[PDB]
C-alpha cells in the first residue's frame, strides 16, 4: 500500500510548485476466473513426498467440468494472470506434509514421482 | 452532557463526516479482508 | 468598549492559530493509521 | 556438498546428553518450538562450503 494501490509496478516523480509529485503506475485486474486450488500435493509412497507452489497455485484446467478424482490433473499458475502449465521443479518446492494436501496415486507430477531411471 | 455554551457564546460544533453506520461498515471491511486476502506473490488474486 | 473588541479579537486569532495546527496534525497522523491498516491488519510485515 | 537449515536449526536431541563426535546425530528444529525431527530437502538448502 506505500506506492499506490493494486500491485506496484513502476514509479515517476517530477517537480511541482513547492515540492514533488508522484505517478505510480500498477497492475490492475478487471476480470477473473473462479479456479478450485490445491494446497499442495503428496504421494502416498515411504517416505512420502511433498510439494507446494512458488508464486502460484496448483489448479484443475476446468474447461470441461465435473470429472473424477482420475481426471484430477493438476497445473500450475501464476498469481496473477489464469494460464494453465506443467508442474516442475521450476514452480515448485518440497515441504513437509501437511494433511490438507490431496493424496494423488495416478497422474503424478516429475518432482513427486518415484525417481527411477 | 450537552454544549449549550455554542448557543450563548457564538460558535458552533460541525459534525463528522459519516455517521455510525458507515464508520462500523469501514471495520467490518477491515475485518472481513484478514483471511486470505492475496494469498501469494502479488496482490491481484483473492483466495478464499 | 474598544479594549473589549482589541482584547476579544487576538484572543480569536490565537484560537485560530491552534486550531491550524492541531488539523495538521491530525491529518499526518491519519496518514500513519493508514499505513497501520495496510500492513499490520491486511498483511505481515517484515519489519521488527 | 554442504547443507544449512531454513528457518530453523541443526540441533542435537540432547535428551540424553554427553555423547562423542560419532554419536553426533543430528536433527532440524523450527526456530519458535523445540521439536527434533529428520533432516530432509524440505528444511535444508546445498550452500557454498
Ligand atoms: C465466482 O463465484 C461466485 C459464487 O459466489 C459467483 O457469484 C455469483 O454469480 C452469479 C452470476 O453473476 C450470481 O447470480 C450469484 O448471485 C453470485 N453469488 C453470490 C454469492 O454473489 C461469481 O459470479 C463467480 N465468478 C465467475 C467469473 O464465474
Ligand atoms: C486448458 O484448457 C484449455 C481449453 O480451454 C486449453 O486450451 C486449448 O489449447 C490447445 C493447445 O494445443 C489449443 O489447440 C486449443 O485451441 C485451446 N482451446 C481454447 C478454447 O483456447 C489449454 O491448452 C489447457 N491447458 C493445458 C495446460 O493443457
Ligand atoms: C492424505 O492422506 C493422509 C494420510 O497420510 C491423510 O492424513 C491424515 O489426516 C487425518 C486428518 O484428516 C489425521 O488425523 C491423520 O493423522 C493423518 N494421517 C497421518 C498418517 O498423519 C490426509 O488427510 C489425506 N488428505 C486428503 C486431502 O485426502
Ligand atoms: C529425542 O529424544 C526424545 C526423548 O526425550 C524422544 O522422545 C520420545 O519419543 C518416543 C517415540 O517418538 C516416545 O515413545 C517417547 O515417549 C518420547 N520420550 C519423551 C521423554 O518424550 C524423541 O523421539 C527424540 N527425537 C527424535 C527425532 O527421535
Amino acid at each position: 500500500g506505500f506506492c499506490g494501490t493494486g500491485t506496484h509496478i513502476v514509479s515517476f516523480a517530477i517537480n511541482a510548485p513547492n515540492g514533488l509529485y508522484f505517478f505510480h503506475v500498477g497492475y490492475q485486474p478487471t476480470s477473473h476466473v473462479n479456479a478450485t486450488a490445491a494446497y499442495g500435493l503428496c504421494n502416498t509412497e515411504n517416505p512420502q513426498k511433498c510439494i507446494a507452489p512458488i508464486d502460484g497455485y496448483f489448479v484443475l484446467n476446468q474447461t470441461t467440468s465435473t470429472v473424477a478424482d482420475s481426471d484430477q490433473q493438476w497445473y500450475y499458475t501464476g498469481s496473477s494472470f489464469f494460464h494453465p502449465e506443467p508442474i516442475t521443479e521450476a514452480n515448485s518446492k518440497y515441504v513437509s506434509m501437511d494433511v490438507k494436501f490431496e493424496n494423488l496415486t495416478n497422474r503424478l507430477p516429475p518432482p513427486l514421482l518415484s525417481n527411477s531411471t | 452532557d450537552l454544549i449549550c455554551a455554542q448557543y450563548v457564546a457564538g460558535y458552533k460544533v460541525l459534525p463528522p463526516l459519516y455517521d455510525p453506520y458507515m464508520e462500523a461498515a469501514y471495520t467490518s471491511s477491515l475485518l472481513g479482508s484478514i483471511a486470505g486476502a492475496s494469498w501469494t506473490a502479488g496482490l491481484s488474486s483473492f483466495a478464499a | 468598549i474598544d479594549r473589549l473588541i482589541n482584547g476579544r479579537l487576538t484572543s480569536l486569532n490565537a484560537f485560530v492559530a491552534q486550531q491550524l495546527v492541531r488539523t495538521e496534525a491530525a491529518a499526518r497522523s491519519a496518514q500513519l493509521a493508514q499505513d497501520k491498516v495496510n500492513e499490520c491488519v491486511k498483511s505481515q510485515s517484515k519489519r521488527n
